[PDB]
């Protein structure tokens, strides 16, 4: 929030704290998509909800901390988003006017969009990991260590290219720490 | 076995799934009769037929049009969860006439009086249930008057 | 009038379409209907040999479920058992009379609640029944 | 009027602004850094491209086009560009003046003549001209940021521009389409 | 005919000199900015402002060594179905997930296995009754939605299913 | 809390390997008859594959599953557009049964020919061979005891030019010819 | 009928048909970072990411920064 | 309704008991019980004038004034327009738009900023083999050996 | 309120009266138990939709041939609506 | 490419609807069909509980409604309510005053309308 | 064959006077069908060297031969043009949508 | 022009599709 | 047939088909029982309550 649960008891520890602190869900609603966080506040379109309800939003494309990411493939299970219907009302009129140049008609159309105010109240996360997954080669990782790169990354630089533009040779070589540890 | 396999034989025909990729408005009057038939009326839908010939008239004429897939029928009894021993002949005779747009009537009105005739089909339904009440009722009472003053 | 040239890709879509036609009428030019046993699987020959071979080689489709359902034995695999479970399936909604010189004491719905009563059934978005029966009727 | 009449001008004293130094609402200096663009031995038009990309603010993914905010390219060596197979002589120049005799058909050779930066400064207008013109602010306020040198040497080694690392993608050479 | 004059009336301080002086210029004035910006919303500004969405998805993905043509794509082929729109947010207000995204499309991870025609339960060919009691296959699909009725969240029902799925044992008083 | 699902049961196949083996990936190439065009699959395309529509807002799972619970677990309400949606839904399967169902009368009637396609498509394809029963399709049979020999596909890459550079054969190589711009 | 002004996606380095292959994604991107974003397998289907944190990304670049000017010196 | 406590404060009803125009008097017999037993902490006030203002209005706990027109308006509406006066704060109204639907822009990773992938370079997935190396004993070998091969082919 | 995946088990329940309704009367009874045992947890004492399910439970019972159960059901229904605020009046009908 | 070589057997994915929805026990044996027939027959929107209501909020075919005028079958039943003189409205086929132009080839036009297909209307209206 | 005069049309956009799907063996052998119902082998046909490249593709009059395999055992000379090809006389015509195909 | 109604057809909105409330037995009851 | 748009009383409320069928299985039972007055009142308020509807 359940924690992060795994087969696994090292991967458990490991991640776990991970989990802790703001989080951000983006969410599916009304065919529009919304990048949401704790105390956030939004207009979807209108939902038949009585005012000061409590809701739970059931689409959720991605998780996120300031650590983990939990990008769902098109969608994530065990995510609690709770909110709380704060408004129901018709927004900012949108006039269109529609008039043929040739005939005598003129048709003043009011779009007033109806719409539904959303605060979030919780976000909680609650995965079941099976495995590591090595990214360049595609493979469960059998064996979990967080100790050593997963997949390690080298520099380019043969010195068989003449026209390769060179940058600073500080980024160029700069090797990154190790995060998990 | 190297050898053709020893049935009772059983023949399986076909469906056709058919896609509509282009405007019926860029073409003459014919092929969009012929569109009309493939139940097609503009870009972008898609549309279930049968297999039979006069069918297979119709997606050649439009051919340059609609795209289309086919199906045998176990591959179909497949695609829908069907158990084996269930033919379509049983399942379309459960189902009901009723179902939206339910005929090809000639003209506007013809639909229009069609669903009419549901509508008073409906009306005439409660009202020949209330009548039949009375009738019982009526019964009841001849029977009662009949046997209490005899 | 028409100036400038049409540019090469619009008229490589043009083939495209006109290949998308071949492909059509090679599937008209195909049997009205196929001959099969009982026992094999419903995919045993079957006309997709040579796009099985051109672009089926390790890749998965998205007919993949399906196709593991055609590549496998029939489960009625003779036709005594095909009308051995026939005969007990039923029709519920069907016109006119069902047969009983079994129980008469089991009672189905119909003659229990009246032709004009549904059970009253929970409706939310996931569970959807069917709105006014009293529509259906023709 | 919103906006005025009475107008600064190129002949009144008062002069044209520079943008860089300039502050408006519209205009941003805190968040940029510097570039060094190396154009020996690359197509004038795709540097002009590129340059145009990072000139812009383009290339940022906050870019909001009403925002005017750069980053600064220090383009060196323009001696260099190469423009491919015959074009340096069939690739015209024109411009009109408003006068009788309003027509200069200049070849690219010629502009180098006088000034080689003077072509890098003109297949930038154009690649900045695409998708900024119908308003004057937002067409000259980037080309500022375009610092041209025909050769190694430049005043802004205090900013220390990073080597700018791209590889043109395209394999072809340039062609000219002019209507 | 009907030119709307009665409303517009009302907005003609939005005006400079003339037209907000002078009752039918500020008409006609309200009348053509009006049908105007309608054309333009409906038949063009999706497409300019979708332009700058995916302008800035691109510049986003640039930073990262690649491009809006390949990363769309992969995020088709990953089954991700990030709206644009949300990319966009990502890439500006979230970026290390953007590029956790972009990470996963880099990588050889397989996709996700295409979904799955629904199948029939072997149950369903038992002919019965073979020679009081439920039909195999019903009970079968009874074990199947009460299973995923314990999928979602915590709840007081418990993990078990075998006791939930007798449940009715309890509700009858035994004669 | 939230829902994932592909399919109606909420099954799926093990989309994760076992551990130390190779994965199984979908084709990337574009499905196609012919072998050479080779292209890779359109995003479009990968929405179809993967069970939408072309389009994020039909047919998926971005359709069937509800936007909102109540905090509680209570669910939604049926809109009219999720009902005439389902009503869609029953129409595809309507159809299908419809037209099997029609299928298998014609064929219980003996109304399916044994000659692919119609006189209409006959007449149009020398595809569909000729179905004649007891003579041979082309004239009389052939005698029990190649085309490209004699047929040349050779297309000339670059056309050969006349040989300047050699005086003689400048001038045996002439080629006697006026040029005329059509009237 | 007027010109196309909106905003285009810039041109991108020239794929080999090894792209055509599965299992090999055409976005090729590895980078510095590249090894600190972990991968893992959530029983959805999904995955799941662990990266760094922001400032531990900026305090990354600020060492490498201080690293590159520690020879010439820090200009303005 | 904010954390629990309706926006909405009073609601005014002016109307005539005697004279014409029956429709507000119909709503005060038969909608407005069900309204005041629903959300109570609304105070209605009835304010009874020979000639009526056929507005209803409502005022809010910011101090905002909010009006509907009833005039000839059938019950149902007045009701309506009662629930319209309820459900909103009459605190701004922004249009509904890419731009406005987040009403606040938060970060929770933190905002993108020039200098956070600045520092980051092109990479190599395998160790490359570097021009410049001292060549093993295979090394020698198998190069000598092509350059050799290709040395006899073209002689 | 306690936190049920009422949108599950009320697919559950639909599935239960179309196995009523089809005349299969041992299942709806497996499915309403379930269906019964979930809204006894969800929902508070003599709620409305309590007394409903074991309404449609006792229906269930009384098909399959365990009367007495349908008949103690039945009459929890009712001793149940009685000590309700405003019961549905559609219920009390149903229930009698 | 706006070509799209695929099986067009993904345009209509049944993977949400097998048969199971239509046929609600077909793993069983029993062929009971429960079809929503049409859009029509849509009965509307019920709350799932008595707990969570459905809100209030209108739409045109309900925020705008006049008051109610006794129409003829009102006043049959009741005649208390007939209590002046603005009640006796005629038969109810009696629309109103012509309102419109009734234009050669056209329709019925509107006031202030368009006037460019009278012409034949105009010369009517001047009056083997 | 030769007497015949194959009509076919088709589709072209853009300047210069091109079928836009130009035509192949296998469609000159689909017309012979369709027309002048000859059925024959389309390998037989061959192609100018010209349209060997393209395909066909230019409106207006093409042609292209037709070997008509054996005769030297039904004695054909001087009783033909020549022995062993015919003339297929092509003629593309370009028509809108309404009337083509491709 | 008739409709097939072949693609997906959001129904029509009518006033039969109004939410009807549950009539209540009275309190004192 | 927008003209002549009807709505069965035996669906728009449940509660009238439920009692009617109540007193359909009721008067059933009194035929079976013998009694002759009750299948009258019932088949009368039955009668009474379709056309109050
Ligand atoms: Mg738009």
């Amino acid at each position: 929030a359940n924690g992060l649960r795994c087969p696994d008891a090292l991967i458990t520890r490991t991640l776990n704290p991970l989990l802790n602190g703001p989080k951000f869900a983006v969410i599916y609603c009304g065919n529009h998509q919304y990048k949401v966080a704790v105390g956030d506040v939004i207009a979807v379109q209108r939902l038949r909800v009585e005012i000061g309800s409590h809701i739970a939003l059931k689409k959720v494309l991605m998780v996120g901390g300031p650590r983990f990411t939990a990008i769902g493939r098109p969608l994530l299970e065990g995510v609690r988003v709770t909110a709380q219907v704060e408004e129901q009302k018709r927004m900012r009129n949108v006039v269109s006017l529609f008039a043929t140049p040739g005939r005598r008609h003129v048709r003043w159309v009011d779009a007033p969009h109806a719409a539904t105010i959303i605060r979030i109240c919780e976000i909680f996360y609650s995965p079941n990991v099976v495995g590591e997954l090595d990214k360049y080669k595609g493979e469960l990782l059998e064996t979990f260590t967080p100790g050593q790169h997963t997949n390690p990354v080298y520099p380019v630089d043969d010195g068989y290219d003449v026209f390769r533009k060179k940058d600073k040779e500080a980024m160029e070589n700069a090797t990154t720490f190790l995060d998990l540890l | 076995a190297a050898a053709i396999a020893p049935g009772p034989y059983r023949r399986v025909g076909n469906i056709f799934i058919v896609h509509c990729d282009d405007h019926p408005f860029k073409h003459s009057w014919e092929v969009n009769r012929m569109l009309r038939e493939l139940r097609l009326e503009f870009k972008g839908q898609t549309t279930i037929v049968p297999d039979i010939p006069q069918v297979r008239k119709r997606i050649w004429r439009v051919r340059h049009i609609v795209k289309v897939d086919v199906l045998d029928l176990d591959e179909a009894k497949a695609l829908i969860g069907v158990p084996e021993h269930i033919s379509f002949t049983d399942l379309a005779s459960q189902l009901p006439p009723s179902f939206g747009r339910v005929k090809a009537v000639p003209s506007p009105v013809i639909r229009s009086k069609m669903n009419f005739m549901k509508l008073r089909r409906m009306r005439l339904r409660d009202v020949l249930h209330r009548d039949a009440l009375e009738l019982r009722l009526l019964e009841l009472k001849r029977s009662a008057m009949k046997n209490a003053e005899q | 009038e028409l100036l400038h040239p049409l540019p090469v890709r619009a008229r490589k879509m043009e083939w495209l379409k006109r290949d998308a036609v071949e492909e059509n009428e090679e599937i008209l030019r195909r049997p009205y209907y196929t001959i099969k046993s009982y026992a094999l699987p419903p995919a045993v020959g079957r006309q997709e040999s040579i796009h099985n071979s051109n672009n089926i080689r390790g890749g998965m489709h998205s007919s993949h479920s399906l196709d593991l359902i055609m590549r496998q034995p029939r489960r009625v695999k003779t036709p005594e058992q095909l009308r051995a479970l026939r005969d007990r399936l039923r029709f519920i909604g069907v016109t006119g009379p069902m047969p009983q010189a079994t129980s008469v004491s089991t009672k189905s719905y119909t003659d229990t609640y009246g032709s004009r009563l549904r059970p009253r059934y929970p409706e939310s978005w996931d569970t959807v029944p069917p709105h006014q029966p009293s529509r259906e009727l023709l | 009027p919103f906006k005025s009449v009475l107008r600064r001008h190129k002949h009144h004293p008062e002069g044209l602004p520079l943008y860089n130094d300039m502050s408006k609402q519209w205009l941003c200096r805190e968040g940029e850094r510097w570039w060094l663009l190396d154009a020996r031995g690359e197509q004038l038009p795709r540097v002009a491209a590129v340059a145009a990309q990072y000139i812009t603010g383009q290339h940022r993914p906050d870019f909001t086009p009403g925002m005017i905010t750069g980053d600064h390219v220090v383009i060196v060596n323009i001696k260099d560009v190469v423009m491919v197979g015959d074009q340096w002589i069939r690739v015209p120049i024109t411009w009109q003046t408003a006068y009788p005799g309003g027509k200069y058909r200049i070849r690219l050779t010629d502009m180098y003549e006088r000034d080689p930066c003077m072509l890098m400064w003109w297949f930038l207008k154009d690649e900045v001209n695409r998708h900024f013109v119908r308003k004057l602010k937002t067409r000259i306020a980037p080309l500022e940021k375009a610092w041209l040198y025909e050769d190694s040497i430049h005043p802004h080694a205090d900013k220390n521009p990073r080597p700018l690392c791209w590889t043109d993608p395209e394999v072809k050479g340039w062609k000219y389409r002019d209507p | 005919h009907y030119r709307a004059k009665l409303e517009l009336d009302r907005i003609r301080s939005m005006l400079r000199g003339r037209a907000r002086l002078e009752r039918k210029v500020g008409l006609k004035r309200l009348f053509f900015l009006m049908r105007t910006q309608t054309r333009y919303r409906v038949e063009q500004q999706a497409h300019w402002e979708r332009a700058i969405v995916r302008k800035n998805v691109d510049s986003a993905a640039r930073e990262h060594g690649t491009g809006w043509q390949h990363l769309r794509n992969e995020l088709g082929r990953q089954n991700v179905m990030l709206l644009p729109r949300s990319q966009q947010l990502l890439a500006q207000y979230e970026p290390l997930a953007f590029r956790a995204v972009v990470e996963l499309c880099a990588s050889r991870i397989p996709p996700p296995p295409p979904p799955v025609v629904a199948s029939v339960p072997e149950e369903s060919y038992t002919l019965w009754p073979p020679a009081s009691l439920s039909h195999p296959a019903a009970r079968v699909e009874l074990r199947c939605g009460v299973e995923r009725v314990l999928r979602r969240g915590p709840s007081g029902l418990g993990n078990n299913v075998n006791e939930l799925i007798d449940a009715w044992k309890e509700f009858d008083v035994s004669p | 809390y939230s829902e994932a699902r592909s399919n109606y049961d909420g099954t799926s196949l093990p989309a994760w390997p076992a551990p130390g083996k190779k994965p199984t990936y979908p084709a990337a190439l574009s499905e196609l008859r012919l072998p050479q065009p080779r292209m890779r699959k359109t995003r479009t395309e990968w929405m179809y594959y993967h069970g939408h529509g072309g389009c994020p807002g039909k047919y998926g799972p971005s359709r069937e599953i509800a936007d909102f619970e109540y905090a509680d677990g209570t669910p939604a309400s049926i809109s009219g557009r999720r009902f005439a949606f389902k009503h869609h839904q029953d129409h595809l399967l309507v159809q299908l049964i419809r037209a099997a169902a029609t299928v298998e009368r014609y064929d219980a009637s003996g109304l399916l020919p044994r000659i692919p396609g119609t006189a209409e498509q006959r007449n149009w394809d020398p595809a569909i061979p000729l179905f004649l029963d007891d003579v041979d399709e082309q004239g009389r049979p052939a005698p029990l005891r190649d085309p490209s020999a004699f047929v040349s596909d050779t297309v000339k890459l670059r056309d050969d030019k006349r040989p300047y550079w050699s005086r003689r054969r400048w001038a045996l190589t002439d080629k006697f010819l006026v040029p005329k711009s059509p009237k | 009928p007027k010109k196309d002004r909106r905003f285009r996606v810039q041109p991108l380095p020239s794929l080999h048909a090894n792209s055509l292959a599965d299992d090999t994604p055409l976005v090729t991107t590895t980078r510095t970072l590249s090894p600190n974003f972990r991968a893992f397998a959530l029983q959805d289907g999904g995955v799941f990411f662990t990266h760094p944190s922001h400032e531990q990304v900026m305090r990354v670049g600020q060492n490498i920064l201080a690293e590159e000017t520690k020879a010439t010196g820090m200009t303005s | 309704s904010r954390n629990g406590e309706l926006c909405l404060k009073k609601v005014i009803i002016s109307y005539c008991p005697s004279n014409g125009a029956p429709n507000t008097r119909q709503f005060l017999a038969t909608h407005l019980p069900h309204f005041h037993a629903k959300y109570p902490s609304v105070s209605i006030d009835l304010r009874p004038r020979l000639w009526p203002e056929m507005a209803i209005t409502g005022v809010y706990r910011d101090g905002s004034e909010r009006s509907y027109n009833t005039k000839n308006l059938s019950p149902m509406g007045i009701f309506l327009r009662l629930n319209n006066l309820v459900s909103t704060a009459n605190d701004y109204d922004q249009p509904f738009c890419a731009s406005h639907l987040h009403f606040q822009r938060r970060s929770v990773q933190g905002t993108w900023n020039p200098w956070l992938w600045n520092y980051e370079t092109e990479r190599r997935r395998t160790e490359a083999p570097q021009w410049r190396r001292k060549l093993s004993e295979k090394e020698w070998d198998y190069y000598v050996g092509q350059y050799s091969a290709q040395m006899k082919q073209e002689e | 309120r306690p936190y049920v995946p009422l949108g599950e088990v009320a697919k559950l329940e639909l599935q239960g009266d179309y196995y009523m309704e089809g005349g299969m009367f041992q299942e709806a009874l497996e499915h309403y138990g379930v269906v019964a045992k979930a809204y006894n947890y969800a929902y508070p004492e003599n709620h409305a939709q309590r007394i409903g399910i074991r309404i449609k439970l006792s229906a269930a019972f009384r098909q399959t041939g365990r009367l007495e159960s349908s008949l103690a059901n039945i009459e929890e229904v009712l001793r149940m609506l009685d000590a309700s605020t405003r019961p549905s009046l559609e219920l009390i009908c149903e229930a009698l | 490419r706006y070509r799209l070589f695929h099986p067009r057997r993904e345009a209509i994915p049944m993977h949400m609807c097998p048969a199971k929805t239509i046929f609600p026990l077909i793993n069983s044996n029993n062929l009971l069909v429960k079809t929503r027939n049409s859009w029509e027959d849509f009965t509307g929107r019920k709350e799932f509980d008595e707990d969570h209501p459905l809100p209030v909020v209108g739409s045109r075919l309900n925020g705008r409604t006049t008051q109610h005028k006794w129409n003829h079958w009102d006043q049959y039943l009741n005649p208390q309510i007939t209590q002046s003189i603005k009640d006796l409205t005629p038969t109810p086929e009696y629309v109103g005053m012509r309102c419109g132009h009734n234009m050669i080839k056209m329709g019925w036009m509107k006031i202030g309308g368009s006037w460019k297909y009278s012409r034949g209307y105009n010369d009517r209206r001047r009056v083997r | 064959v030769n007497t015949g005069y194959l009509l076919f049309g088709r589709q072209s956009w853009g300047q210069g006077f091109l079928i836009n799907c130009p035509l192949r063996k296998r469609d000159v052998a689909q017309k012979l069908w369709e027309q002048y119902k000859v059925r024959i082998d389309p390998r037989l046909i061959e192609f100018r060297e010209k349209d060997r490249r393209t395909g066909i593709q230019e409106l207006g009059h093409n042609w292209c031969w037709l070997y008509l395999p054996g005769a030297e055992e039904l004695g054909i000379n001087r009783e033909v043009y020549d022995n062993k090809r015919v003339k297929v006389r092509i003629h593309v015509r370009k028509m809108n949508s309404m009337f083509a195909l491709y | 022009v008739t409709r097939l109604y072949t693609s997906y057809y959001t129904g029509v909105l009518y006033p039969n599709q109004l939410v009807q409330p549950k009539q209540r037995l009275p309190a004192d009851v | 047939e927008e003209k002549f748009v009807y709505f069965s009383p035996f669906d728009y409320d449940r509660t009238f088909a439920l009692v009617d069928q109540c007193l359909e299985r009721a008067e059933t039972i009194f035929n079976e029982i013998g009694d002759v007055e009750g299948a009258i009142r019932v088949l009368q308020q039955r009668k009474e309550m379709i056309d109050k509807k």
